[PDB]
């Protein structure tokens, strides 16, 4: 699939794909994929839906990981999104109410959801928040490339493409870029914040996606 | 796992990037010529200087003319200014509000009342919209 | 009150100028929509902060932006009893900030209470009525604090008398 | 561990149980009502009220009931009600005792914040824990058993009966079901049964007698016809007598019969007294456990715990278990035939602390050292806010 | 309720239910109860050695030794006489009621049992009132630490007996409300010229104790009552004792009910603000 | 649930969709002759007190329709037997009552017309009217030896109290 | 003449050629088309495709095609097939919300302003049979708020949050040819910056009927006009009221605008003195004395073109759409001017 996804966008780059079961970073060079350099992020859709439950049981709501799984999943798909700057998001959640939304449940009783909206998807960037050793797609992608050939780096970085159900969270492309930049700056240019600016990353979120 | 500590956006090339004669005022103030002092303090505002020092100065002079006014003598003075003057006055009145003092604020609320009737709410808007201000 | 009406009038006027908001999609984050005056991630979108003061204690800070306004108020507090009644009363409303959708959960540092009015609010509420609520709010909390003060004293006296008259 | 025991207060829609942790029975069991003056409060008029029994007949006072359907509908009145619970009955200096309060399942986080506001901002309690009734009830049954916090709770107070499934200390909210049958309905029924037969019963003392008869001679029978038969054959050793005093004239006797077993019978045959509800309680329980996760149904069936004064009738559980096993075994009979599912073990637990199961659980938990590590302290309240009381970690197993 | 009641309801109700059952002829049920009272007082009602025919009521006061050095045991004995027995381990005073040997009027002893706590304090006051009434001056002052960080000082003089209280206001804002009430006590004479004069010091003790290790601090508060012969005499004594030993709790209780009341004002006000806000909607 | 009859036989005859159940009576009618110690009229009386409280009754076989009819009629007997002063007088009212023509299936005034099959012809019609009259008679005289206590003029209150309750909220007098 | 389509905002609107139908976005992901039947409005079409809030609508009069853009970053050209509107995706190549869209007069292209701080000039290619677009980037530094084509379908005026009002050249030589010179300039290669004004986000921009005059309103409560015939000199006028959000020409020297005051106003340009002047309210009689009960966010000329306009439409955040008559206004206000 990673091959085809690059096909549709009319290219022959890297493909970040995540569904319910798992996440895959498949870099593709002028033709096909290369197992070496191709990794897997062991956290996807489900794991976020599970976290959204621990977060809501923490709020004071009687959810059951099995009886209500499908219900919380729909809450995730409708309300969750990826924080850009977690420090700025926690402030919005702590100091104001602009994140609080109401969600009517199947039987009709209402519940309010706020900070949880971004905290759950955050698992993708801090696996430790749900007990999973890894460094999160952000850091992972950056190692699947930086570690690769030096003759494709620049090409790859300006050719990343999202794919799958767990990649439509609002703001994901933006967070990915901020992370990659942050990694580049320190881990590859020793914090020399001037040679930057000319670092080129273009993580595209295509609309045609469905098919 | 440090690296999220650096605010990368601060180096994003797509971002955005943007007094009067103290003696002349004193001269009219000592002579009791109030309307004149006002019109002099509202001249050549430090609209382009970087130091808050030169600006705080211009503000002081202007503020020293407003406080030095008699309640029933403000309406007249306001109406002697042109729209640009009214807009500039309004910017200073709002500056004065940041330095309350022995009734300094009680009279400034008089200048505001008068200035607004002349410049309309529009002048206040131009206080909120100014990128280069006093 | 010789300084009250003039104060509320300058506040009402500034509030009318700040509540000219419109919906604004994020320029910094894909498919996000945020109250700019809060995240402040795009300087051109912010307006010049202004303050209207009645005296050295009472004032109002008004911070605008293309899509939202933050209004902070410094409440009149004469003596110790008023200071604590005001503080309990502000926390009381803040804990209920969700029902009171224009209130911040915490004040801007240096003030007793803060509002955060967004374009979404001005789209479902007449802005001239919100401006009226902020003025109505300032007048009314002063009265409520005065009444609380009188109530405590009233009950204090009866409590000190009920005990003493029994000896 | 401390020199003083914690205060345990269980507020119900009808009655409030209060006392100190470590004891077995509550120290006071009073009507969840408060009487005030009504006909702009000033001075100390707010303190002019009474609660519990003292509040039911007060001449110049109006009786209010702060809690409806288990949820606080008047915080002003609830806050005062606590004032006397603490200062008049318990006589506890609130700053010295940790408090354990209860709440029905499905209570909102907002309400917990309101409760905490009252306990920390008003009475300045050093620590507060809010437990869910259902879970405490489960814990209460341990007094007669491997102990688990998984099971189905049948709470029948006086307003309504609830079938609450619980898994590992956590209520499966989406699966609760309520039943329009409880102590009150039983009384009313026994009232109709008397009106149609007994005479000389003071019209203004209709309830007094029925409630008395119910509480003194009622019970659950195994079979309706066989029971009716017993009463018509050996009438002398089944028909009981009741004698009351006419409040007007101080002068009456009535035979008590069929109603002894017919009243409680309505739990099993709701169509008897209720035109809108006809599901037998055995069926409601079955439905609930079936709606839950397949992998927790057997544990639920294996631990059905009773709770409330209305599950106190002699043989209540025996009849619930028998009927429940019939509906369940029948379903498994159809399966085999259609096609060997291992039989399902159905237990309906009954114990000595049932009537105030919830309070006893609360009391036993507040006596353990673990309860002090799990309470939200004042310090945490002040440094994190009321939002800390939104989640009370379940403990005890 | 404005004045805190003096008797203990759990003691009274528990006894009555056992006394009524004993009179009826029923077989005695066992009893095991642990409860408290204001000022860290701990109680215990139980059947000594499992004997369901006997009911013991025991009280524990961290500061008993101090009241003991002031006529405590003696006053107690005069009051309970044959009901007082050797104190249960963990407690200071124990009352033993024999269900098989109850007085004709069981109501009279049930009332005294409920006052166990009040009677333990009684002496320290009865003693110093006795001093005043006899002229004996110079007598050292009594120092009762009724709480871990709170103290009461009783001292007699030529024409008056004084009771001082060192009380702590854990909550910082509680001090402010406290003053409002204290000021109204300071002016109580403007309503009852005969009643006790009341003084009040915030942060520091009254000079007489500035040499002693008395406490000082932002949350401490001293209150001085000045009882006169018309209160201390043997005709008012009890009632005076009943009021004065509940004062500390009387004060803190009203400070709390005061906040409860402010809360209802806030609920009403907030509720109104929400109604206006919602009328701004089309 | 409700109490049903256990008399339906793979050889039991039907009149309409009711069951022509045997009975041990002398009265005339097409009711077979019962050999056994219990017939559908005892069963119905044995159960009445309990069944009468039910609001819903599931018809499992055709005998239930017979049980049901007898049950609804017992309530009828109690309507009368309620106001009488003797175990002899009551015997008479029960006779008259039983001979009086009550509504049958198909006619307006017979509850449950949606459950009881209507007589397909004049014979089936006269036969059924007969079977019901015979059931009504045995049922009445049999009910007097129960309702009355060895102390004459005593329509036991333990039979009169049900006079106001209606099985399935239906009536033969309506 | 006021009408209320809903109680929430009408994000944006667009009328067809004959002013027989109006397409509005009700603070929704959808576009609603209403047609009049007698003296009632009736919903006739529901365009559901955008996954985000629609922010701009434009109806191409002759080809009868509707173009929409939304916060979901997409643009959709809508074609009428019998009795249904079918949407065709257009990749704008942006990563922030689109904010505005306008067909060129020749209906050969259309521009989309967005948060990406760029303008997407889109045109169809009968070659590969799909929509493509070039970008105009420099010197735009912020979100593009408004747009307006020049009658020559080449020059494009734009206003954005970087406080500037600019005129560019959307010259695409593969759908049109060498634009004839204009007072704005001679050299018009793609993306050339023809003009740039010299405080306040620019909510609206408008080109006069002949194109030698461009006007725009900003957040600092001012209205401006740059005369191409007078070396692009700029006339400025400070209002004493709240910020205007929309503006159009009604004659070569008359402008109508509206905004946060909730009522339209008239402005006039004295060519000789190079000075703008206040012509006064046009809406002369909740607790408001204006027809709209909330901010007016868009205004369009219904008939008479920008040369001799007779009727114009307004829509606002109150959910209402007003149709104003110029002769009726000239009558009710004996003191009204116009040019
Ligand atoms: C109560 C309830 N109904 C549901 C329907 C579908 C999925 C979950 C649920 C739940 C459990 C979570 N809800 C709550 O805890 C509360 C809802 C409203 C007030 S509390």
């Amino acid at each position: 699939q990673a091959v085809l996804t690059l096909y549709a966008q009319g290219l022959l780059g890297v493909v970040v794909d995540s569904g319910d079961g798992v996440t895959h970073i498949c870099p593709v060079y002028e033709g096909f994929s290369l197992p070496h350099l191709t990794r897997r992020l062991d956290i996807a859709g489900r794991d976020i839906t599970r976290y959204l439950i621990k977060l809501l049981l923490l709020r004071g709501y009687a959810f059951n990981h099995s009886a209500d799984f499908e219900t919380v999943r729909m809450i995730k798909e409708k309300l969750c999104y990826v924080g850009y700057n977690i420090e700025q998001e926690q402030k919005l959640a702590l100091e104001t109410t602009v994140l609080v939304e109401s969600y009517t449940l199947p039987d009709g009783r209402i519940i309010k959801v706020g900070g949880e909206r971004f905290e759950a998807p955050e698992a993708l960037f801090q696996p430790h928040l749900i007990n999973v050793e890894g460094v999160g797609v952000a850091e992972l992608l950056f190692n699947t490339i930086q570690a690769a050939d030096i003759d494709t780096r620049s090409e790859f970085y300006k050719h990343i493409v999202l794919s799958g159900g767990s990649t439509m969270y609002p703001g994901l492309p933006s967070r990915l870029e901020r992370e990659l930049k942050q990694l580049y700056l320190e881990r590859v240019l020793k914090g020399d914040v001037e040679k930057l600016s000319k670092f080129k990353i273009r993580i595209e979120d295509p609309p045609r996606r469905k098919h | 796992a440090r690296f999220r500590k650096v605010d990368v956006g601060e180096y994003d090339e797509n971002k955005f990037v943007d007094g009067p004669d103290e003696g002349e005022v004193d001269s009219c103030l000592r002579q009791g010529n109030m309307t004149a002092a006002l019109q002099a303090a509202l001249k050549n505002p430090p609209i382009n200087t970087k130091s808050q020092a030169v600006k705080d100065r211009a503000g002081s002079i202007v503020l020293k003319v407003l406080i030095s006014f008699k309640a029933n003598d403000i309406e007249k003075a306001v109406q002697s200014l042109d729209k640009n003057g009214v807009d500039l006055l309004m910017k200073y009145i709002y500056k004065g509000f940041e330095s309350p003092s022995d009734n300094s604020s009680a009279v400034l609320l008089q200048w505001h009342e008068k200035a607004l009737a002349a410049g309309g709410v529009g002048s206040i808007v131009r206080v909120l919209t100014a990128r280069k201000t006093v | 009150t010789a300084t009250l009406r003039p104060y509320l009038s300058a506040v009402r006027a500034t509030l009318q100028a700040a509540l000219c908001l419109e919906n604004f999609s994020s320029q910094v984050v894909e498919r996000h929509n945020k109250p700019e005056v809060e995240v402040r991630s795009s300087k051109e979108l912010l307006l010049q902060p202004v303050t209207i003061s009645r005296n050295e204690k009472e004032k109002v800070l008004i911070e605008g932006s293309i899509n939202s306004v933050r209004v902070s108020i410094a409440v009149k507090q004469a003596d110790e009893i008023e200071k604590i009644l005001c503080h309990k009363f502000m926390r009381f409303m803040m804990m209920r900030a969700e029902n009171f959708f224009i209130l911040r959960r915490k004040p801007v540092e240096g003030y007793d209470i803060s509002f955060l009015i967004t374009n979404f609010h001005t789209e479902q509420m007449y802005k001239h009525k919100l401006v009226d609520f902020v003025i109505h709010f300032m007048e009314e909390i002063d009265k409520e604090i005065s009444e609380m003060k009188l109530s405590v004293n009233a009950r204090a006296r009866i409590v000190a008398e009920e005990f003493l008259k029994n000896f | 561990a401390g020199r003083l025991p914690a205060c345990v207060v269980d507020c119900g829609t009808g009655y409030t149980k209060l006392g100190y942790a470590g004891n077995t029975e509550p120290q006071f069991i009073i009507p969840s009502c408060i009487a005030i003056k009504e006909s702009v409060m000033k001075g100390v008029d707010d303190l002019d009220f009474f609660i519990g029994d003292e509040a039911i007949e007060k001449p110049t006072y109006a009786t209010k009931w702060p809690i409806r359907h288990g949820i606080v509908e008047d915080w002003d009145l609830m806050e005062r009600f606590m004032e006397q619970v603490i200062f008049k009955y318990l006589r506890a200096e609130p700053e010295d005792h940790y408090f354990l309060l209860t709440e029905p399942p499905l209570n909102t986080p907002e309400n917990r914040e309101y409760t905490a506001e009252i306990m920390f901002e008003s009475f300045n309690v050093p620590g507060l824990y809010i437990a869910v009734q259902a879970v405490l009830a489960l814990a209460a049954s341990w007094t007669s058993r491997e102990r688990t916090l998984t099971g189905t709770v049948i709470d029948s107070g006086d307003g309504v009966t609830h079938v609450i499934p619980v898994a590992e200390g956590y209520v499966i909210g989406s699966c609760i079901k309520h039943i329009p049958i409880a102590g009150r309905d039983i009384t009313y029924f026994i009232q109709q049964l008397l009106r149609d037969r007994e005479v000389g019963i003071p019209p203004e003392q209709s309830l007094e007698t029925a409630k008395a008869v119910k509480e003194r001679y009622s019970y659950v029978c195994p079979d309706l016809v066989k029971e009716f038969n017993k009463y018509d054959t050996d009438g002398s050793k089944w028909i009981k007598q009741y004698t009351g005093i006419n409040a007007i004239s101080k002068k009456f006797s009535i035979d008590v019969g069929y109603e002894r077993f017919l009243g409680p019978e309505i739990f099993f045959h709701p169509e008897f007294a209720n035109p809108d509800f006809t599901q037998p309680i055995s069926e409601v329980v079955d439905e609930v456990i079936q709606n839950c996760p397949i992998d927790v149904r057997r544990p639920l069936y294996k631990n059905i715990v009773l709770s409330g004064g209305s599950t106190m009738f002699r043989d209540f559980g025996r009849r619930l278990q028998r009927d429940l096993k019939r509906t369940v075994d029948a379903r498994l009979k159809l399966s085999e035939e259609l096609s060997k599912p291992k039989p399902i073990d159905v237990q309906v637990i009954t114990h000595h602390m049932q009537r105030y199961a919830v309070w006893f659980g609360g009391s036993m938990l507040a006596s353990t050292p673990e309860f002090y590590q799990v309470c939200h302290t004042k310090k945490d309240y002040e440094e994190i806010g009321p939002s800390i009381c939104r989640h009370n970690p379940v403990f005890g197993v | 309720m404005i004045l805190l009641e003096v008797n203990n309801r759990i003691i009274e109700e528990t006894l009555a239910l056992k006394f009524e059952n004993a009179a009826a002829g029923n077989k005695p049920e066992a009893v095991e109860v642990t409860f408290a009272d204001f000022d860290g007082v701990l109680y215990h009602i139980s059947n000594p050695n499992g004997d369901k025919t006997k009911v013991m009521v025991s009280i524990s006061l961290k500061f008993y030794k101090e009241l003991q050095a002031h006529g405590a045991d003696e006053l107690l004995k005069r009051v309970y006489g044959s009901y007082l027995v050797n104190p249960e381990s963990g407690y200071n005073v124990s009352l033993l009621y024999d269900l098989e040997n109850l007085p004709a009027s069981k109501d009279s002893i049930v009332h005294q049992a409920g006052m166990l706590k009040r009677n333990c304090f009684a002496s320290v006051f009865e003693k110093y009132f006795q001093f005043q009434e006899e002229g004996k001056e110079g007598e050292n002052r009594a120092v009762i630490h009724y709480r871990d960080d709170e103290t009461m000082y009783v001292e007699s003089k030529k024409d008056r007996v004084t009771v001082v209280f060192s009380t702590v206001f854990k909550d910082d804002d509680d001090v402010v409300i406290g003053k409002v009430f204290m000021q109204e006590f300071k002016e109580g004479r403007r309503a009852s010229h005969t009643a006790p004069q009341v003084l009040f010091s915030h942060r520091e003790p009254p000079l007489e104790l500035k040499d002693t290790d008395a406490a000082v601090g932002d949350n401490i508060g001293y209150i001085t009552f000045v009882l006169f012969p018309r209160h201390t005499n043997a005709s008012a004594r009890d009632n005076t004792i009943n009021l004065i030993h509940t004062f500390r709790d009387y004060l803190h209780y009203h400070i709390k009910c005061s906040k409860a009341y402010i809360h209802t004002r806030m609920r009403a006000k907030t509720s109104d603000f929400l109604k206006v806000l919602n009328r701004a909607r089309p | 649930p409700a109490y049903h009859s256990s008399l339906m036989d793979p050889d039991t005859k039907l009149i309409g969709n009711m069951a022509l159940l045997p009975i041990r009576s002398q009265f005339k009618g097409p009711a077979p002759r019962e050999t056994k110690d219990t017939d559908i009229v005892d069963e119905a009386i044995y159960y009445f007190k309990a069944n009468v409280f039910f609001k819903n009754y599931e018809i499992k076989n055709e005998a239930d329709r017979t049980l049901i009819y007898i049950t609804l009629y017992i309530s009828e007997c109690l309507k009368k037997l309620q106001k009488c002063n003797s175990k002899s007088q009551g015997e008479k009212e029960m006779y008259t009552l039983g001979i009086t023509n009550f509504p049958i299936p198909g006619e307006p005034g017979f509850p449950l017309n949606a459950i009881y099959a209507k007589p397909a012809n004049k014979q089936e019609d006269e036969v059924m009217r007969a079977y019901l009259q015979q059931l009504r008679q045995e049922t009445g005289l049999r009910l007097c030896e129960k309702v009355f206590d060895p102390q004459n003029d005593k329509p036991s209150k333990w039979w009169t109290c049900f006079v106001k309750r209606q099985f399935m909220n239906k009536s033969l007098s309506g | 003449a006021y009408h209320s389509f809903l109680v929430e905002p009408i994000s944006c609107h667009a009328w067809n050629k004959d002013r027989t139908q109006i397409a509005i976005c009700p603070n929704n992901h959808e576009v609603h088309i209403y047609e009049k039947s007698g003296n009632k409005w009736v919903q006739v079409h529901e365009l559901k495709e955008h996954n985000g809030q629609v922010t701009g609508i434009d109806w191409a009069p002759d080809s009868n095609r509707i173009v929409t853009c939304g916060t979901d970053r997409n643009a959709y050209v809508w074609t009428l097939k019998g009795r249904t509107w079918k949407p065709t995706l257009v990749i704008l190549r942006i990563n922030r919300a689109a904010r505005c869209v306008r067909w060129a007069p020749n209906e050969k292209k259309f521009a989309v302003g967005s948060g990406s701080r760029v303008i997407s000039i889109c045109y169809f290619e009968q070659e590969n049979d799909w929509w493509v677009c070039k970008h105009i980037k420099k010197p735009i530094r912020s979100t593009v708020l408004s747009l307006d084509w020049h009658p020559n379908s080449v020059l494009l005026a734009a206003g954005s949050c970087d406080f500037k009002c600019r005129i560019f050249s959307a010259y695409i030589k593969e759908v049109e040819e060498r634009p004839a010179p204009t007072p704005w300039g001679s050299k018009m290669p793609f993306g050339e910056l023809m003009f740039e004004s010299s405080c306040g986000w620019v909510h609206g921009v408008c080109f006069s009927a002949n194109g030698s005059r461009v006007a725009w309103v900003s957040h600092d409560s001012t209205v401006c006009l740059a005369d191409a015939d007078k070396k692009m000199a700029v006339a400025t006028l400070a209002s004493e009221t709240l910020p205007l959000l929309a503006v159009t020409f009604i004659t070569e020297s008359s402008l109508v605008a509206a905004g946060h005051d909730c009522f339209p106003v008239l402005f006039t340009y004295d060519s000789a003195a190079g000075k703008l002047s206040f012509g006064g309210r046009l809406d002369v009689p909740a607790g408001l004395d204006s027809l709209h009960k909330n901010s007016v966010s868009q205004i369009s000329v219904l008939s008479g073109g920008k040369a001799k306009c007779s009727q114009f439409c307004t829509t606002g955040m109150d959910g209402g759409m007003s149709i104003w008559d110029v002769r009726s206004l000239e009558s009710a206000l004996k003191d009204l001017k116009i040019v």
